[PDB]
């Protein structure tokens, strides 16, 4: 129930892929070169352009009947601009030095490749991804 | 040769209740209300009004078959809130909105000479 | 059936409220699944519908002869001049809730014919009706309160299903049934049996 | 009624599986309707002018 | 081949078929008239004696 | 009753109408099309018969067809198109419609799946809502020719624990496919669970289509000006090539294929060139059409249609073949009176260069009518031939049955096979599987 | 360049039933044949004296209507005077799945 | 390589992994000798002909030769330990499920 | 009880009587509608 | 002599689907004819459901005669048969 | 305040207005009740005493059923199935008589005005045939030749369009919202340009055209529904909408009463 | 034609070999021609295969032809059905064609063959030969209106007098 | 026979204007579309209902009965 990954990613290129509502954006971390992330984003709700810096975080705290907030007093990790829910379904090793994790946010594909420091990610259904512009 | 009774669509049959409320075991504080001899007209409006209420959690209306004039509304609210009270509040709000709309339409028609 | 070899049986009857309505409030008299068009290669039906819409809007009867000089582009241009979508697509609204349909609906008048084949005269049911004197089996023909025929292909299909009991009942209980006496030495049905 | 009054029949038996007579020859152009014809055993034998 | 391999049946009905998305895979709609004409010989038992009496 | 699955047990549901009503899927095993088809209902008259029908021949038990050891009955054209549209990555559903779809599923557990998008607003993807119908514990992993983990086109299919990880559902996934979702669900869960899944998917897809809508029209069959120009240019190039080949043949400069005579070789070459031109025109039309096109979307769904249908509707009808050859000279060296003698040009030999959209010239119309008549006669004769063949096969194989010693014997007791299919396994349970030992190199096998 | 003869109009090659089909060329030939076969079974006014005609089986359409798009050969066939069918507003869509 | 076969081992393995929640981190509890013995017992337990004679036993072994080859190809020590990470309980469950499915897949006597 | 197809005049003939119209030679001899009350609904 | 002893039976011990259907039908027919019921009924009246419950509890006293093509038959009690379905 | 009505235009049997601050479901339900749930008076039973026209008794009865009838005081009238009466009492039905016959060489045209009310309306302006044509003849019913006598009685009962379309008080109820594609509810089918292919709707002038600069408004909801109600003639459009609202409110009140009783 | 052959590396490789197709059927002498591979020589006509190679070779050729014709249109049928068909067509010494001159000429039940095209001739033949029918066939039981030894009817159901007492 | 009382699609009453339609076509010699527009038929459903109708009642009345 705490943040596991947090980074700043600059988008190298955006490919609509024939989908007007959804697009695919590939970005690289501004701190670690080996860290890369290619994610499907619903540009209609969260428009994204090339050469844009986005703060991407992964949290495990927002069966499990979903409920509306039903009140403005309720607060959580909502200090972002685009929050999605997905499930990890694949972990692979590249060059015996990098780890790539695959997430499926309701049919939106994401692949995040990084160093061994990304071991916090686990093959669990509970996985929230938040992006701040 | 055996077409359905057209009047029976909107007329209650012998020994038939207009509303049938039963509990739902799928989720806590969930109820199923079967409306007889009713169409999408009332079900959709009631469900839309219910969804506009913060306390109401789930409100879904289903028509089993076009042949039978009947539908089922599944309503689930928060703990300590009786679904029947939520339905009554939604119906009262619908009545108030309809009355306000009627008054506005009457005033507009009276204002216009034509 | 339309005038293009399309034969259809009504699936459900909806009142004018339930059926979708166009932006002008027009509720179609008929709704046809689009899947009938591609497989049947019946492109003429859509062109006929477009021409009928153009004629109705203009009021002048349209010429639908085979080798007419007019083309689809001209009909679409006329329809556009009549304040409608060129290709005949029209925005429609769901009658159940009023939500606009995500995909626009091809719409317009078209000629249809009611074939003599009707269910009222094509529905039959038998329950121990009259039987032919020759074989003591159900007579043929619904008008004469006949019975259905258990075909040989149906027989082998049931044999494949393995329902031996069903076949025995169908061919010995639901059909002609007789009880006959046979000797244990000559094995011939010619046995004098006074039950009384 | 109009189609029936202008109908043509072929004495060849409705049975058999010889497609050649059933097929309409190129000579039918302008004399026999290419499309109007029954479907089934009688197909290719009953012709409408 | 006309009366032994294939023979007419008493308890059976025939009629047109129409699609119905609101029916289960193993569930088939049946006209009320056909249901009335077609019958099943259920034997009287204590378990359903009341139901059979009501049907009668 | 062409096949075994043409007679199945159904549970009666009394309705106030004079027409039998059955599930959409069961149309496929019955080969029904609701264009006036009349079916028969037989009521059992004993407890034995009722039990045998319920346990031996029941629709849930008949899903897997022993004829091709794959599910013969699957999703239907309209439901297939609806589910394909629903599963698109760009398809998002509002809270109201999501709740209604969840309620429609009779066996819905009761917990609302969490939205795929949270901060903007609660949105559920089509895959998430569809997964509720799929029971938990279902794993499917199909990769097409160009399918990877990050499938750019959303091709293939990956479903884990009853949740659709990704992929667009089509006929190869949920339709009558050996490795499809239906087959694996039946093998793992069972027949009743498979029937429940069919019902849930059909209801959800029908509701989504009703609240979404789908249609087809004239504009779908029309292509932009550049596409028509390219198609015309390709047709002209094909005609020029055919003319050059004919001129070469006239000057006896063409070498006839070995064995095949000169006339037959020339006819085969012309037919091949015309078919290639028609295929190129169809490909140009298909690439011209976009995903928004209704006909293209339906064809991609796999519900019906094909490349030939689109090509003929928008690009080119193509050559008309009668008796496996072009239109013969019915008159004296003339296909039609409008052509002079010794006219071997494609237009005079049954070739149609105009699609149904633009129309057909009277000669093209007559050639198409001849082709249609040939097809109708072929069907009318082949149906009877196939029925007679099936009758003979059934009579020959009527007495063969498998006994408790796992030997297929006839009435006389002669052993046709000491083992049923040389395996003794049930036809339905058989499924296509890959053997790793056969494939792979020596180094791969070692490692 | 000779063309000793010419057709008055190609559409006349069609028969009585085929001519009723709008744009037969735009449609596939098997569909045209099916339409021609089915047209004989369409219910409509067959004669104006059906009141006095004691036919074995007669079907009369309540409100016969002429098609919006009629082939020029229909007037010769007098189909407009005795139409068999009606013009209905068709929507090509899968609304309820029925 | 793709041919008809009675039961899909891949689906059984996937179901076992999903239900038992096999983790690639913890070392597998399986043993080479244990795996070999389990595979041999599974192969011997598959019966399509049951007769206490040489002819019937030979026929039974011949009938299931292809399926035995499939099991050896799939239930290999390298694959079980390298490609898969099944544990003792998971491996036993997989063996039992494979045996049960194979027995169910046997042709039902009396089928036409 | 009966009317003529052409004359459309009542005859009221009885049994064992000629079925030919008295006014003309035509013998269609149509019958008038029943006097029993008849009711119809627009449904 | 044709009858085979209880042991040394070459037939499959597992219950066959045809055998299960036949046993269910026979049990339902017997129950419908006021036959004794060996399993307590918890508000159940459908003969088929009662037969299914009896088969699940292996309370059905019926037998199966596996008939070989030659003529020999093997007896199998319902209790010993294994129901995979 | 609640929802307000802005009547863009009004006419004798056609009113176009705008509804604001109203949910889409509420507007759809209002349209449904207005098209189906509004009580109306129409001919239900037809008794034939002497008919010899070329037409058929069922045909003419069906034609008569569709004939509009005045229903301004329909609320005062009670359903026949409700009141305790033997058959079509004056308190629950309206009785009219149709009489006609041809002559030497002039065909007799039967119109709505030919119907004559025979029952006692007790001073209620209900059941009168609706006449709107300039000539004033009414709805043509049939044509009688010399010697063709038409004589029948018509009984009209209170009813709703759901039981039969003849009771429909409104012919076409146009309902539109979101002229400009602001909510992305519809994906316009386009081949070259979506804007060019699809002409702008008439109501588009009443809303600000969208600006490409701003992003999509995901919080926007359906609002400002343009509704045009046309009346067949039995009830004026204003009274049509008023009665539809009344019927919907009565149905909701009946639901509440059932809930309270149960 | 490209043939899949074991490459030295162990993985199947495509070898573009040459194959000769002939419009005649004279396998007896063609297979004797030196310079070809008689082991893999195949003939379309299964009759020649049976005459030259043997009954098993004829059955294999018939099965391959059936598979080819079935798969010509793309339809797939399980191998077991084709194997059973070829076995029944070859269960006898030679190849029994599926006609009134083939399996219908066997010594099966008289009534079973009666249901085929030949109806009264078979009855006369049985009368002359006094043929005995064991009524083990489907047609015999169907005509007699009795439960055939098929699936449910293959076995019989009895009552245990010892288990019933304890079950009570 | 006679013009339908109400439009099949929407239900608008169209039987009143059939005589007016004929008068406009004959007396004023106006085109079909202009006459229909003058009568007050906007939706093409009523337009095709009026335009496509055939007066078979007159033909039936041509007979003596
Ligand atoms: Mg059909
Ligand atoms: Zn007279
Ligand atoms: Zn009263
Ligand atoms: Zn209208």
């Amino acid at each position: 129930s705490n943040t596991l990954f947090d980074d700043i990613f600059q988008v190298s290129e955006v490919d609509p892929g024939r989908y007007n509502k959804v697009c695919r954006i590939e970005a690289a971390s501004t701190t670690q070169d080996q860290c890369k992330l290619t994610l499907d984003i619903n540009v209609e709700l969260f428009p994204v352009a090339a050469q844009d810096s986005l703060t991407v975080t992964i949290a495990s705290s927002l069966t499990r009947s979903w409920r509306p907030p039903q009140a403005g007093d309720r607060s959580l990790a909502d200090d972002y601009d685009y929050v999605m829910y997905g499930t990890a379904y694949k972990f692979e090793e590249v060059s015996k030095d990098l780890i790539a994790v695959y997430y499926s946010f309701g049919g939106l594909l994401m692949r995040l490749e990084g160093n061994y420091r990304n071991l916090n990610n686990l093959k669990q259904e509970n996985a929230y991804l938040l992006i701040r512009r | 040769m055996n077409a359905p009774d057209r009047f029976e669509l909107f007329l209650l049959g012998e020994g038939e209740s207009k509303l049938k409320i039963d509990p739902d075991t799928k989720a806590p504080n969930a109820v199923v209300i079967t409306f007889e001899k009713e169409d999408h007209t009332l079900g959709n409006l009631i469900r839309a009004e219910l969804l506009n209420d913060r306390k109401v959690l789930f409100a879904a209306y289903k028509v089993e078959h076009p042949f039978f004039a009947r539908f089922k509304l599944r309503i689930q609210t928060t703990e300590g809130y009786d679904p029947k009270d939520a339905l009554k509040n939604a119906c009262n709000s619908i009545i108030n909105k309809l009355g306000a709309l009627k008054t506005n339409f009457e005033t507009e028609w009276n204002l216009q000479t034509l | 059936a339309s005038r293009h070899g399309q034969k259809g049986t009504i699936g459900i009857t909806y009142r004018r409220e339930d059926m979708p309505f166009t932006a002008e409030g027009i509720v179609p008299d008929l709704i046809i699944n689009p899947h009938a068009i591609p497989s049947r290669m019946t492109v003429a039906h859509l062109i006929e519908c477009l021409l009928s819409k153009v004629a109705a809007l203009s009021g002048n009867e349209g010429d639908a002869s085979p080798f007419t000089d007019i083309t689809v582009e001209g009909i679409s241009k006329l329809l556009r001049e009549h304040g409608y979508q060129s290709r005949g697509f029209e925005v429609m609204y769901n009658g159940h809730t009023g939500k606009k349909l995500m995909a626009q609906i091809f719409f317009g008048p078209t000629y249809y014919q009611r074939l003599r084949h009707m269910v009222d005269d094509k529905i039959h049911a038998r329950a121990r009706g009259p039987m032919q004197v020759l074989t003591r089996q159900p007579v043929e023909g619904r008008s004469r309160d006949g019975g259905l025929r258990f075909g040989e292909m149906e027989r082998d299909c049931m044999i494949a299903h393995g329902a031996a009991s069903f076949l025995k009942e169908r061919l010995m209980e639901a059909s002609d049934a007789f009880r006959v006496h046979i000797c244990g030495i000559c094995g011939l049905m010619t046995v004098i049996a006074k039950l009384n | 009624t109009l189609s029936h009054l202008r109908r043509t029949n072929t004495p060849i038996g409705r049975d058999g599986k010889l497609a050649k007579p059933r097929q309409l020859h190129n000579t039918h152009w302008g004399l026999v309707c290419p499309a109007e014809t029954p479907e089934g055993q009688a197909c290719g034998l009953v012709k409408n002018l | 081949r006309g009366n032994l391999m294939g023979k007419r049946v008493d308890f059976s009905a025939r009629t047109v078929i129409s699609g119905d998305p609101n029916l289960e895979l193993d569930q088939v709609g049946v006209p009320k008239s056909i249901a009335k004409t077609l019958t099943y010989p259920e034997v009287v038992t204590p378990y359903n004696i009341d139901r059979l009496t009501q049907l009668v | 009753s062409l096949h075994k699955m043409s007679m199945m047990a159904h549970r009666v549901k009394v309705i106030p109408y004079s027409t039998f009503r059955l599930n959409l899927s069961v149309t496929s095993p019955y080969n029904a099309d609701f264009d006036g088809d009349e079916m028969n209902l037989h009521v059992p008259q004993s407890e034995e018969t009722r039990a045998e029908l319920s346990q031996l021949c029941a629709v849930p038990l008949q899903i897997v067809s022993p004829q091709s050891n794959k599910p013969c009955m699957g999703i239907v054209q309209d439901t297939l198109c609806g589910i394909r549209k629903l599963t698109l990555r760009d398809t998002f559903i509002e809270l109201d419609q999501v709740l209604n779809m969840l309620y429609w599923v009779p066996d819905w557990d009761g917990v609302i799946p969490t939205p795929a998008i949270i901060k903007p607003k609660p949105l559920w993807s089509g895959k998430q809502i569809l997964s509720v119908a799929i029971p938990n514990g279902i794993h499917l992993q199909r990769f097409d020719e160009g399918t990877t983990l990050l499938s750019p086109k959303d091709n293939g299919m990956l479903i884990i624990d009853g949740q659709i990880i990704f992929g667009v559902v089509e006929k190869k996934t949920v339709g009558s496919s050996n490795g499809g979702l239906i087959h694996v669900v039946t093998r793992e869960k069972g027949p009743q669970v498979c029937a429940k899944l069919f019902g849930n998917i059909q209801k959800v897809v029908n509701f989504w289509l009703l609240h979404n809508g789908f249609s087809t029209g004239i504009g779908d069959t029309i292509a932009d000006g550049p596409t028509m120009r390219e198609i015309t240019e390709t047709i002209a190039e094909a005609k020029k090539k055919v003319l050059d080949v004919t001129k070469e043949a006239q000057a006896n400069l063409l070498t006839a294929k070995h064995g095949m005579t000169l006339r037959e070789s020339f006819e085969d070459n012309v037919v091949r060139f015309l078919n290639e031109a028609r295929d190129k025109a169809g490909r140009l039309a298909e690439v011209n059409l976009k995903d928004l096109n209704n006909v293209k979307q339906m064809v991609m769904a796999g519900s019906k249609g094909s490349f030939i249908n689109i090509a003929q509707m928008s690009a080119c009808v193509g050559q008309q073949s009668v008796e496996g050859k072009r239109i013969a000279f019915g008159f004296v060296d003339r296909t039609l009176p409008h052509f002079s003698k010794d006219d071997y040009s494609p237009e005079s030999k049954g070739f149609v260069e105009n699609s149904y959209l633009r129309g057909l010239t009277p000669q093209e119309f007559f050639f198409h009518a001849m082709g249609g008549r040939e097809g109708l006669i072929d069907t009318a004769v082949k149906t009877a031939e196939t029925g007679y063949i099936q009758r003979r096969l059934v009579k020959a194989l009527e007495d063969i049955m498998v006994h408790y010693d796992n030997t297929t014997r006839n009435s006389l007791g002669n052993v046709i096979q000491f083992i049923y299919g040389e395996d003794g396994m049930d036809a339905a349970h058989i499924e296509k599987q890959s053997l790793d030992t056969i494939g792979g190199s020596d180094a791969a096998f070692e490692k | 360049t000779t063309f000793t003869h010419c057709e008055i109009h190609p559409s006349m090659i069609l028969g009585v039933a085929a001519s009723i089909i709008p744009f037969p060329d735009h449609n596939q030939s098997p569909r045209n044949t099916y339409q021609s076969a089915m047209g004989k079974q369409a219910m409509g006014v067959f004669l104006t004296n059906y009141n006095v005609r004691m036919d074995t089986m007669a079907n009369i359409l309540y409100y016969p209507q002429k098609p919006l798009g009629t082939t020029r050969a229909m007037e010769y066939l007098k189909f407009r005077e005795l139409p068999a069918g009606q013009n209905a507003i068709v929507a090509i869509a899968c609304y309820s799945g029925y | 390589a793709n041919w008809p076969l009675p039961v899909n081992i891949r689906r059984i393995i996937q179901n076992a992994q999903q239900t038992f929640h096999i983790d690639h981190t913890k070392p597998s509890d399986l043993t080479i000798k244990d795996i070999v013995l389990g595979v041999k017992d599974l192969q011997e337990n598959l019966l399509v002909l049951r007769g206490k004679n040489e002819i019937i036993q030979n026929a039974q072994r011949d009938a299931v030769t292809l399926f035995c080859c499939l099991l050896r190809s799939r239930l290999a020590t390298r694959r079980v330990l390298q490609e898969y990470r099944l544990t003792k309980q998971a491996f036993d469950w997989v063996l039992s499920n494979i045996e049960a499915q194979f027995l169910r897949s046997v042709v039902h006597p009396g089928e036409m | 009880k009966y009317i003529c197809a052409e004359c459309s005049s009542k005859l009221s003939l009885s049994r064992t009587d000629a079925v030919r119209c008295k006014d003309c030679g035509h013998r269609i001899l149509l019958k008038a509608r029943t006097k029993r009350l008849v009711q119809f609904e627009a449904r | 002599e044709k009858a085979i002893p209880k042991d040394q039976r070459a037939t499959t011990p597992y219950m066959t689907k045809y055998e299960r259907a036949r046993i269910l039908g026979t049990r339902a027919l017997q129950i419908s004819m006021n036959a004794p019921v060996f399993v307590d009924l918890e508000g159940e009246t459908d003969p088929l459901r009662i037969a299914m419950k009896e088969l699940a509890e292996k309370k059905i006293p019926l037998v199966i005669r596996r008939y070989l093509p030659d003529g020999s038959f093997e007896d199998w009690s319902v209790e010993e048969l294994i129901v995979d379905l | 305040e609640g929802p307000q009505v802005k009547i863009r235009e009004a006419s004798k049997d056609n009113v176009d207005f705008i509804l604001s601050n109203v949910d889409l479901a509420m507007a759809n339900s209002l349209r449904r009740v207005m098209i189906a749930e509004i009580p109306t008076l129409a001919i239900d039973s037809v008794e034939v005493e002497t008919n010899t026209t070329v037409l058929a008794d069922e045909f003419i009865a069906h034609r008569l059923g569709l004939i509009p009838l005045q229903s301004m005081d329909i609320e005062q009238l009670e359903y026949s199935r409700d009141c305790f009466c033997e058959d079509h009492c004056d308190k629950c039905s309206v009785v009219l008589t149709l009489q006609a016959f041809g002559e030497s060489e002039s065909t007799t045209n039967v119109y709505s005005k030919d119907l004559v009310i025979v029952s006692n309306l007790m001073g209620r302006n209900i059941g009168h045939p609706i006449i709107q044509d300039k000539e004033g003849n009414g709805v043509l019913i049939c044509k009688l030749r010399k010697g063709q006598e038409l004589k029948l009685t018509c009984v009209a009962k209170k009813g709703i369009a759901k039981e039969h379309a003849k009771w429909g008080p409104a012919a076409a109820i146009e309902f539109e919202y979101d002229p400009w594609n602001k909510l992305k509810h519809t994906d316009y089918w386009y081949e070259q340009d979506s804007a060019k292919e699809w002409p702008q709707s008439k109501n588009c002038e009443y809303e600000d055209p969208p600006n490409e600069g701003d992003p999509f408004d995901y919080k926007a909801q359906a609002d400002t529904f343009y509704m045009n109600v046309e009346s067949v003639g039995s009830i004026p459009v204003d009274q049509v909408v008023v009665r539809g609202i009344d019927t919907l409110q009565k149905k909701v009140a009946s639901i509440l009463l059932a809930l309270t009783q149960m | 034609y490209d043939r899949k052959v074991p490459s030295p590396t162990g993985e199947y490789v495509k070898e573009p070999e040459w194959v000769l197709e002939t419009d005649g059927v004279n396998l007896s002498e063609v297979m004797t021609v030196p310079g070809i591979d008689p082991t893999r020589i195949y003939t379309n006509s299964f009759i020649d295969i049976m005459e030259v190679l043997g009954i098993e070779a004829g059955r294999a050729a018939l099965y391959k032809e059936v598979y080819n014709v079935i798969a010509s249109d793309g339809s797939y049928v399980n191998y077991r059905h084709m194997a059973l068909l070829v076995d029944v067509m070859t269960t006898q010494g030679g190849l029994t064609s599926v006609t009134r001159h083939g399996f219908n000429r066997s010594n099966t039940g008289a009534l079973m063959r009666c249901s085929f095209e030949e109806t009264v001739e078979i009855l006369f033949e049985a009368g002359a030969s006094a043929e005995l029918d064991d009524c083990r066939g489907v047609s015999e039981n169907v005509i007699l209106g009795q439960m055939a030894p098929i699936g449910t009817g293959a076995f019989d159901v009895m009552i245990d007098e010892e288990s019933l007492v304890k079950y009570m | 026979m006679i013009v339908p009382v109400r439009c099949f699609s929407c239900g608008k009453v169209v039987g009143d204007k059939w005589e007016s339609y004929l008068n406009l076509l004959q007396e004023d010699e106006l085109d079909e579309g202009t006459a229909l527009s003058r009568l007050g038929l906007k939706r093409y459903c009523c337009r095709r209902m009026i335009l496509t109708h055939v007066d078979l009642i007159e033909k039936f009345l041509r007979y003596n009965p």
